């Protein structure tokens, strides 16, 4: 017939590959030799590198960061004292961590205005009907509606070093550049005109739990409203219930002295952020990073878990093979 | 009875010549497409949900899961509603024919379907009769015609039939202008062979001739006139009543094996879903059971959500979890089967190994939704004279590949005893040292003699066996007692007796079988322990009835008519066309089905299973572990083209390679891999991937960051690894199981990862102005900037395949 092409004729050209045992036990075998020393390249960078997370959310007697759980007075200031056996290398980053603390939640996550957000005209006088319960007080609407901005995290860790004197010497702690690039130069904007932030926020007010308005987080215009580097940070939500997020990162020094010389600290934080109501800890983390990221065993562990099981297996399945 | 006048003029409750070989109307075509569309309990279960969606308050719309249920139906309506439009227009071909009727005076020209009930009909030498006629003249003396009704009773010699003694010299379209009678004939019957009527020829002046009519005078409808070069007959019976019409048994709904597979697999996914909805609320109604656990003072509840009733927040929690676990039951495969079914349909017509040179034309589909049962048969029911008959082409290493593949050919045909034997032993179905059980009329003229010897040749005769052995033969008359008379004994059952001697011999031949008997065999072959897929192949309209009762019918184009060529599901042009159209073509089309329908269970349940485990590390709170554009486009864009394409033109096993050998035809028999066995393998291997993803994934994100600038990852980025992973293990496991790699499958299946992964890089990367969520601006492009990720994802893919990857290296070896 005048269709007898090669595709109506169900004869298309084909590869036809034949998956034999044969050619298959090789695999096994050069998969469990190039697994194998990838994972244990990731598993001596994960112990070389420095880490230290201590805990001052109080909820102790003897700790001393207790006398404000509850305070009289605010704000509070307590001062814990770390030591560091062996000084960190490279530049180091300063985290802060919460558990219990379920930013991943239906009614929390989806609680943001992101149009309002990216510098709209119109949403940030009407905002979104999602960031309900804090969205409007005082007949006028919050700036940054809603329960991921309203519940910002705003402690203030500093940190000292004990020199050879009593006196100490402070370090420096970097704030700028501590989120996405994209989502802080693109997908958080201000709005649109105006010559000082304070104008343009005329209609919208500060969130109930805030005690400065959003164009008064900082005193650089690149990190003043909406485009505030922990805003940004904190609104983007943590995908556990124990999470870390970025608050510092401290450049390494042009000399050779490393970035965080071994020795004893200080911790002095300002308790302002109350989590013992949820039975939630409160810890800063310090840590050196390398081409991988932070400390983290798993995958070491895995990948020879995974190159040794292969090869032994390719082994059995290769003297089985040698009856026929 | 009925009054027929016979020049259609005093000396209207009668219907209209006309054939309907199809299925649908326009009247009923809606309520009767959504019996069967709801025969499907995905489309149950998805209209019950859009029902209960809309009656009561809910924070989801039921635009989620009402759009593709109304998407699905019309889909599978606009198939079905074109198929059966083709065989609108195949009835019009022969409804608007051409037949000659003697109006007044001339040989006025009408159609086949413009004859009404007592028109003088003109039929030359080789015509089939329009309607049934009663013969009232024939141009030559003594009113003789011959008539070969080859097609209604399938027997070949040459029937004389006389016409009515006072109307013999009538001839010339001019006599029979003047000629007044009136025809008192009996109301239709199926019988064939029998028929009461009177004429009342009036004459000028006087004539009370009341000539008794009976069957040496009706000329049926289907059955050719030959050796008379025409003939002048009256119709009695106008379709839908002539005795050819009223053999056929009623058109039925027919679904596949696979059909019924899909249905038995949604209720074992329908306990999953429920139990998965049941699990999270039981247990997160136990979560917010601390006082902190809920309303945290970081998100605290509205007034409205606050003051709304505990036990309605139950039932909505529920129904909320059912809606996020949902897509565990898919929608979107039965548009996929459906688009598969129709484009697959075409390889049947396309093939020029069903082309017949001597007819001109080649295989014929009429209905594309039982294209997997025909690798599925167990018996095979020809009729003989047309189909099996001298021997067709191929007509005996045909039955030869039947037996090798494992069938059961059974002969149904209403010739005589010696002939239909005769043939049986020409195409070798009765070989020379088989013992024929003959339970004929010849040896059982009585009812009680029937008892003596069908339990004397089963119970102490054939229990007392070779196989292949013995042979029955059976009659028409003898089946009719073995049926009608089984009503009395139940503690010996006549029925179940024959059925046990039918099973333990080599073949079974049945003569002088009225059309309605071949089906009533049919149906008995049906019922028996458990579910016998049957075939059906005939070529004349005795065969009619039988292939609309077994699960698949073919129709033979031969010379006798095209009946059974439009009532039947396909129709190839030669019985040894059976073999290839089976052992060829029903073979891959119930592979690729079979592994289609495995493969989107297994598909859905490793994209959900991720999101179900979420909920113990969320809040319980029904948060979508995926992003809503990865939700969607999952089952429509990033995993549907390279199934469709596998189960449409993959080849497990080349297409020269199974017709040659017909024995791997029962590797499959019995619904072999829609079985308990194979799916348990795939749900527990999609269970494993599942949960591999997600444990993969959580224990990654205990870094506190994944690239060298420190920084750190949120939900969605939590989300995006466990769907990349889980895209590419789904993908790659299908590029596993392909064994026919053409370039279109090297395009949909490599195209559909390197679709996804710019995806990723265009929606993230692109701002909308029109979009109000903006929550995927640069995920994925910041998540590939860290090197961990993509050896954890890489890592986490082939532990994934790796059951996979180990069952090929030991099953597919020796
Ligand atoms: C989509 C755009 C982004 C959305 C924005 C985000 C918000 C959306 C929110 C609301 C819901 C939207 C839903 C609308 C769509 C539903 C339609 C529907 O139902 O039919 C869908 C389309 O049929 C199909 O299988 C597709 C047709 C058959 C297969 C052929 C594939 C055709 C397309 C291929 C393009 C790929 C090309 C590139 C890759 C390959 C390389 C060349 C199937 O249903 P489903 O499985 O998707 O639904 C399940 C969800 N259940 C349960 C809630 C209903
Ligand atoms: C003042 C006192 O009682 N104990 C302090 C202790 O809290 C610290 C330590 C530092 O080395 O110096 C001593
Ligand atoms: C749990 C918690 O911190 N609640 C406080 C609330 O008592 C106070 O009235 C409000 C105003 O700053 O800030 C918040
Ligand atoms: C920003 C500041 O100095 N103090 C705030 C306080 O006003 C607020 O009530 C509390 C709730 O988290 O968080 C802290
Ligand atoms: C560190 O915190 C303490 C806490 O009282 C407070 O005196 C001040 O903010 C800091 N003190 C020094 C010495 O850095
Ligand atoms: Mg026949």
């Amino acid at each position: 017939r005048p269709d007898n092409t090669a595709f109506k004729q169900q004869r298309l050209p084909a590869w036809q590959p034949i998956l034999t045992a044969g050619t298959v036990l090789p695999i096994f075998f050069i998969i469990g030799l190039i697994f194998i020393p990838i994972g244990i390249g990731i598993f001596v960078t994960s112990n070389n590198i420095r880490e230290i997370e201590i805990d001052y959310t109080g909820t102790e007697p003897s700790s001393p960061c207790n006398k404000c759980l509850s305070p009289d007075v605010t704000p509070c200031f307590c001062t814990i004292n770390f030591t560091l056996e062996k000084s960190f290398e490279g530049n180091v980053f300063m985290y802060y961590g919460l558990s219990n603390f379920y930013q991943n939640h239906r009614r929390y996550v989806k609680s943001r205005d992101d149009s309002q957000l990216n510098g709209d005209s119109s949403a940030l006088l009407n905002p979104s009907k999602e960031c309900e319960p804090y969205r409007r007080n005082e007949d006028k609407p919050i700036a940054p509606c809603g329960a991921i901005m309203n519940s910002m995290f705003n402690d203030t860790l500093e940190l000292f070093l004990i020199g050879q004197d009593s006196y100490p010497i402070p370090i420096a702690l970097k704030k700028k550049g501590i989120a996405w690039w994209t989502d802080k130069n693109v997908k958080f904007r201000n709005p649109p005109g105006g010559d000082n932030l304070e104008e343009r926020f005329k209609g919208t007010t500060k969130p109930v739990n805030w005690l400065k308005p959003v164009y008064m987080l900082d005193s650089d215009p690149d990190n003043n409203g909406f485009i505030n580097e922990d805003f940004i940070v904190w609104m983007r939500t943590a995908a556990l219930p124990t999470f870390r997020k970025l608050y510092r990162l401290i450049e390494r020094k042009s000399d050779l002295h490393p970035t965080l010389p071994a020795g004893r600290y200080w911790l002095n934080v300002t308790y302002n952020y109350p989590v013992h109501y949820f039975d939630g800890r409160k810890r800063m983390i310090l840590s050196t990073i390398s081409w991988m990221g932070g400390k983290n065993p798993f995958l070491g562990i895995a990948y020879i878990a995974v190159g040794s099981i292969s090869f032994l297996l390719g082994v059995v399945l290769l003297v089985i093979n040698h009856k026929y | 009875t009925r009054t027929v006048f016979v020049g259609n003029h005093p000396v209207q409750r009668f219907c209209d010549n006309r054939i309907v070989s199809s299925k649908y109307t326009l009247w009923n075509f809606l309520p009767k497409n959504l019996f069967e569309q709801f025969r499907r309990i995905a489309n149950f279960y998805f209209l019950i949900i859009f029902l209960v969606e809309v009656t009561v308050d809910t924070p989801t719309s039921p635009v989620t899961s009402g759009l593709p249920l109304f998407f699905v139906i019309t889909v599978t309506a606009i198939k079905q509603g074109y198929e059966d439009w083709l065989r609108h227009r195949a009835d019009n071909e022969v409804n608007k024919s051409t037949v000659y009727i003697i109006e007044n005076a001339k040989r006025v020209r009408k159609e086949s379907e413009k004859i009404k009930v007592g028109d003088v009909v003109e039929v030359q030498a080789d015509e089939t009769f329009p309607c049934d006629l009663i013969l009232l003249s024939s141009c030559t003396t003594d009113g003789t015609c011959y008539v070969t009704t080859a097609s209604l009773d399938g027997e070949s010699n040459c029937k004389t039939h006389y016409a009515v003694r006072d109307t013999i010299a009538l001839c010339t379209a001019e006599s029979i202008d003047t000629l007044r009678a009136a025809i008192e004939c009996e109301q239709p019957q199926p019988d064939l062979y029998k028929f009461v009527g009177r004429i009342n020829i009036y004459s000028n002046s006087l004539e009370a001739v009341a000539r008794s009519l009976g069957p040496e005078n009706l000329l049926l409808k289907g059955a050719t006139l030959k050796n008379t070069e025409k003939i002048y007959g009256v119709a009695v019976y106008t379709g839908m009543e002539t005795k050819m019409a009223l053999n056929y048994q009623g058109k039925s709904q027919k679904r596949s094996a696979v059909e019924k597979s899909i249905n038995a697999f949604l209720i074992v996914y329908l306990f999953i879903l429920l139990t998965k909805a049941a699990v999270c609320t039981t247990l997160k109604y136990v979560w917010q059971s601390t006082p902190y656990n809920d309303e945290p003072w970081y998100n605290q509840k509205t007034q409205k959500e606050r003051e709304t009733l505990k036990v309605l927040k139950m039932f909505t929690d529920f129904l909320s979890f059912m809606v996020l676990f949902n897509f565990i039951i898919p929608v979107s495969m039965y548009v996929t089967v459906e688009m598969q079914k129709f484009l697959g349909s075409f390889f049947i017509s396309w093939d020029k190994d069903f082309y017949d040179e001597e007819i001109n034309e080649g295989a014929l589909v009429n209905t594309s939704d039982l294209n997997e049962e025909l690798g599925q048969v167990d018996y095979v029911f020809t009729d003989k004279t047309g189909t099996l008959t001298k021997l067709q082409d191929q007509a005996a290493e045909t039955i030869e590949a039947l037996h090798a593949a494992g069938l059961k050919v059974w002969v149904l045909t209403g010739d005589k005893m010696e002939t239909a034997k005769s043939t049986c032993y020409a195409c070798r179905l009765f070989q020379t040292n088989t013992e024929l059980l003959e339970l004929t009329t010849k040896t059982i003229e009585e009812s009680e003699r029937k008892e003596d010897r069908l339990h004397e040749l089963l119970i102490e005769y054939r229990k007392k066996l070779e196989h292949q052995e013995y042979g029955l033969i059976i009659d028409g008359s003898t089946l009719s007692l073995i049926l009608n008379s089984s009503q009395d004994s139940s503690s010996n059952n006549y029925k179940s007796i024959f059925l046990q001697i039918c099973m333990k011999c080599t073949a079974v031949l049945c003569c002088r079988m009225a059309p309605l008997q071949k089906a009533q065999i049919v149906r008995m072959v049906k019922n028996l322990k458990g579910s016998p897929i049957t075939l059906s192949i005939g070529d004349g309209a005795n065969d009619v009835s039988m292939i609309l009762e077994s699960h698949v019918g073919i129709g033979i184009k031969g010379k006798e008519g095209r009946q059974a060529a439009r009532n039947s599901d396909y129709s190839v042009p030669k019985f040894k066309h059976l073999k290839k159209l089976l052992l060829a073509h029903g073979h891959l089309y119930y592979v690729r089905i079979a592994h289609l329908v495995q493969y989107f269970f297994y598909k859905n349940l490793c994209f959900i299973l991720p999101q179900f485990l979420y909920q113990f590390f969320c809040g319980f709170s029904q948060q979508p572990l995926y992003d809503a554009a990865y939700l969607t486009m999952y089952n429509i864009c990033f995993t549907s083209l390279p199934i469709l394409a596998y189960s449409l033109l993959e080849q497990h096993i080349n297409i020269d390679t199974l017709t040659s050998d017909p024995r791997l035809y029962m590797k499959i028999s019995g619904n072999a891999m829609l079985q308990l066995g194979p799916f348990l393998y795939w749900t527990f291997l999609a269970a494993f991937e599942g949960t591999v993803f997600f444990f993969g994934t959580y224990f990654l994100f205990q870094t506190a960051s994944l690239e060298e600038n420190g920084k750190v990852y949120g939900n969605w980025t939590f989300g995006t690894i466990v769907f990349t992973v889980l895209v590419f293990t789904v993908t790659l496991k299908l590029a596993l199981d392909t064994r026919f790699w053409t370039w279109i499958n090297h395009f949909v299946i490599w195209g559909s990862l390197a679709f996804y992964v710019f995806f990723s890089f265009f929606w993230g990367g692109i701002i909308w102005p029109f979009l109000k969520q903006q929550r995927m601006y640069f995920v994925f492009a910041q998540m590939l900037s860290s090197v961990s990720t993509w050896l954890a994802i890489i890592l986490l893919i082939f532990i994934s395949l790796f059951p996979e990857i180990l069952l090929i290296v030991l099953k597919n070896v020796r």
